DNA sequence: ATCAATATCCACCTGCAGATACTACCAAAAGTGTATTTGGAAACTGCTCCATCAAAAGGCATGTTCAGCTGATTCAGCTGAACATGCCTTTTGATGGAGCAGTTTCCAAATACACTTTTGGTAGTATCTGCAGGTGGATATTGAT
DNA sequence: ATCAATATCCACCTGCAGATACTACCAAAAGTGTATTTGGAAACTGCTCCATCAAAAGGCATGTTCAGCTGAATCAGCTGAACATGCCTTTTGATGGAGCAGTTTCCAAATACACTTTTGGTAGTATCTGCAGGTGGATATTGAT
């Protein structure tokens, strides 16, 4: 009846890995048998949130394949994973379409 | 000569990728940014924890480490969410023992 | 004989570009630059392609961001037009040189 | 052996057409003539700094090729972290 | 009747303030402020006097140093002024925001 | 008379540190601007401290909770301890 | 008999306090002999470096004792320390005089 | 009532080598103190990952050299690593 | 140019806030002697980096042309700087108690051990399938007149 | 407001590259469940040092006046955009060779570990004195005339 921490704690991030890095890291002298249940749920978390507004970019593309481009404009379309990933470069994520107002032509009418 | 074995989050996003998009694959490149962006976070929180513990003269990294380490890198409403899924993880896994 | 007035084209580029992801440095010149600063620094030294890549994602990444900057910098002066001063007073408020 | 050939001026390489395209990017509609060669001096600080730390990695391997890894990790110390190569 | 000119009492403060280093926003109205905002996260808070006295040093470091990029966004745009648009431009460039 | 608190940090203050950073020429509008950045910052700093306090099961805000949040908020401050 | 690891390497830092807290800083498993050695000596020449410059500062406004505001000027005027110290506030420490030319009165008879 | 440990001591022996007829205010030793813990964290932290990225469990003078390549600009860098060198070399040269 | 109104410098004094100097006692460094652990030294892989080269698209270099942007000019009206108070807030100093922090206790929870089980990462294969890029062809967008 | 040039869009169509997938399967993880200590929550106090609070004291809110700044309108010269033309380099796809990362086994140095012996460093105290302003008067700077 082997049943996994993961299966126990009701994730699917593995909890026995996060457990055994958490020890090579050192970090601290112990390890509490809570902190690797905790710390997979928070990352199982977060991948979960970014997937999510990725997957609604790829549909967005019409693509079924999400690629960086999609995990790119997910991190810097949501204000509050922009700041998290803020100081962080995703390879291939190009940036958000964005011309300064300034820029842009002033031929026809429209002011009078 | 067998080459040395490389592991990664890669099935575990994976699974998460399928509950929340059931129809909807990743390239191995967004995969690759995909294991870089947990172990970023990994670390960023365990040394919040690493350094939170010591400031307490405390020896062992617990669940309350790891929570105000949490509330110190996330963001409002991701903060609050990320906190909810662990203190529930954990109260589970205590109960489901 | 028909021409697209100044700045129409650019507006056109600025779509196209920022709508892409493909790195807009030849490979070939980049990867000779790397070898040139890094012999500089230690002789017959190797480079996995990843690690010329690497390089290749992060300084187009940087060069975009500063441009970014740079831009508002002009248009902070009322100008449409990045001058090497404006790249300056980027750098200056990054504190790339502060 | 043969020696390498001689490496020079090699930051010509990034052209004029290359530096419009990345600053376009940036979303840069008028570029003065003097930007080629300012753009070409703060890559070269740039590449430098990123160069030295990642050989520095390599050196204290005491391996002879630069790795993918060793460029993140000097891209990570210079406040410039990187996805999609590892680590 | 005597009367120094615009700018001149300026450039004297300027000299004056450089040259000293007692901080300069009046202790309690900073000390009630920091209470006030604390409040908004924990409360019955009780604060150490170094811990204020930390607050008040990095806070008004920021706010010169802030000051200083302000100034020169302002002379960028060929001001002497500083306005609002230059914090802005300043604190964009900076990362802090937008 | 009762008056905010934000306010209490008054136009001679501002001006005070303006002149600090170089400022020959201040815009009327500056005073506001800089209080809501002043408000910014403390936040975001105080926040941190106060994680810090509450983590050590403390009700008094210490010199070195500010000094650890200022460090991790990249404004490091050298004088009050770590 | 007990000689100090300090004396041994011939420095004012404790050698062996450094060691004490390379161990129980998380910093790794095992801690070779000479690494507490060599940092001891890189703060200390470090330390000696500052105060060098400061003690200058201090003699320049003719004062024997130093405080924050030579670490300050002695810190902030030279090129490789205010590098390294770039993301550091040294509290009562004030600014370089420094005055944007143009913000000078346009003066001359021209 | 406890042992607040401190480095004033040894900055205070290292400013009279250095100017014997200097002194020094509480609050500057302060700095000075948040000076040696910020440099000692940095090297250590630096140290501690040169260690992790070669599968190695010791952190020798090598990863404090290395370290201080990384952490020192060019002219403060050469100094340090020599003044490290030194004291190691007289170290082991001392029965 | 003068002349004065005010700011600035410099030399000297001196009380005390805040150094330096002194002392004793004990935490934590160092000495001694086992008890583990490691990270090259040598000896082989196979990988992947280097170089080479051939073919050809694909982008770069260059010269011409002029649209329109930059920066200079001039100016009017607006907007902050300067300036003096007495009143109001801050500051200064001293009292009582909140709470930090010192300390001992003891047990739930962590480490260490050595088995047992399962898993996830792999090499080997097959096997599908999303979409890159190419073609018409219908549909904006732009710019001149 | 017309129309012509040309860029854009979009929707199909192939043939892969890269994804998904069937194991095979097995070395390393993960985990099971004893036998440790042993970290730190918990409870108690004492003694800092923090909030308060009322006297002492010195900055700042206030309105007026106009200096000179900003921002507006104009214009000219020239810079930088666009585009046509010619063609050099990079890109792409192999290959053969070998340089060198990456693995696996001995262990002789190298740290860790448990105990003991001593002492350097702290924290109370006990004095000493650098300099923060205070004064006087000489001079510089500024601004009106
Ligand atoms: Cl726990
Ligand atoms: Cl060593
Ligand atoms: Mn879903
Ligand atoms: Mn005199
Ligand atoms: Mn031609
Ligand atoms: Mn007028
Ligand atoms: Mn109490
Ligand atoms: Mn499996
Ligand atoms: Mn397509
Ligand atoms: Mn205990
Ligand atoms: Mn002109
Ligand atoms: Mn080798
Ligand atoms: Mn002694
Ligand atoms: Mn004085």
């Amino acid at each position: 009846k082997a049943k996994s921490r993961s299966s126990r704690a009701g994730l699917q991030f593995p909890v026995g890995r996060v457990h055994r890095l958490l020890r090579k890291g050192h970090y601290a002298e112990r390890v509490g048998a809570g902190a690797p249940v905790y710390l997979a749920a928070v990352l199982e978390y977060l991948t979960a949130e970014i997937l999510e507004l990725a997957g609604n970019a790829a549909r967005d593309n019409k693509k079924t394949r999400i690629i960086p481009r999609h995990l790119q404009l997910a991190i810097r379309n949501d204000e509050e994973l922009n700041k998290l990933l803020g100081g962080v470069t995703i390879a291939q994520g190009g940036v958000l379409p964005n011309i300064q107002a300034v820029l842009l032509p002033k031929k026809t009418s429209a002011t009078v | 000569r067998k080459r040395s074995r490389k592991e990664s989050y890669s099935i575990y996003v994976y699974k998460v990728l399928k509950q929340v998009h059931p129809d909807t694959g990743i390239s191995s490149k967004a995969m690759g940014i995909m294991n870089s962006f947990v172990n970023d976070i990994f670390e960023r929180i365990a040394g919040e924890a690493s350094r939170l513990a010591h400031y307490n003269k405390r020896s062992t990294i617990t669940s309350r480490e790891i929570q105000t380490a949490v509330r110190l890198l996330l963001p409002g409403e991701l903060a609050k969410h990320a906190v909810s899924e662990g203190t529930k993880a954990v109260t589970k896994y205590t109960s489901a023992k | 004989p028909h021409r697209y007035r100044p700045g129409t084209v650019a507006l056109r580029e600025i779509r196209r570009y920022q709508k892409s992801t493909e790195l807009l440095i030849r490979k070939l010149p980049f990867q000779r630059l790397v070898r040139e600063i890094a012999q500089d620094f230690k002789t017959d030294l190797r480079f996995q392609s990843s690690a010329v890549m690497a390089l290749q994602e992060a300084c187009e990444a940087y060069l975009v961001g500063l441009f970014e900057d740079t831009n508002l910098c002009a248009i902070h002066a009322k100008r449409v037009t990045i001058m090497p001063k404006d790249i300056q007073l980027a750098r200056r408020i990054r504190g790339e040189r502060a | 052996k043969r020696h390498r050939k001689v490496l020079r001026d090699n930051i010509q390489g990034i052209t004029k057409p290359a530096i419009r395209r990345l600053a376009r990017r940036g979303g840069v509609k008028r570029i003065s003539g003097l930007i080629y060669e300012e753009t070409r001096g703060v890559l070269k600080v740039f590449l430098e700094n990123v160069i030295r730390d990642a050989v520095t990695y390599t050196e204290h391997a005491k391996r002879k090729t630069v790795t993918a890894m060793d460029v993140v990790y000097a891209l990570k110390r210079q406040g410039r972290t990187l996805y999609g190569f590892g680590g």
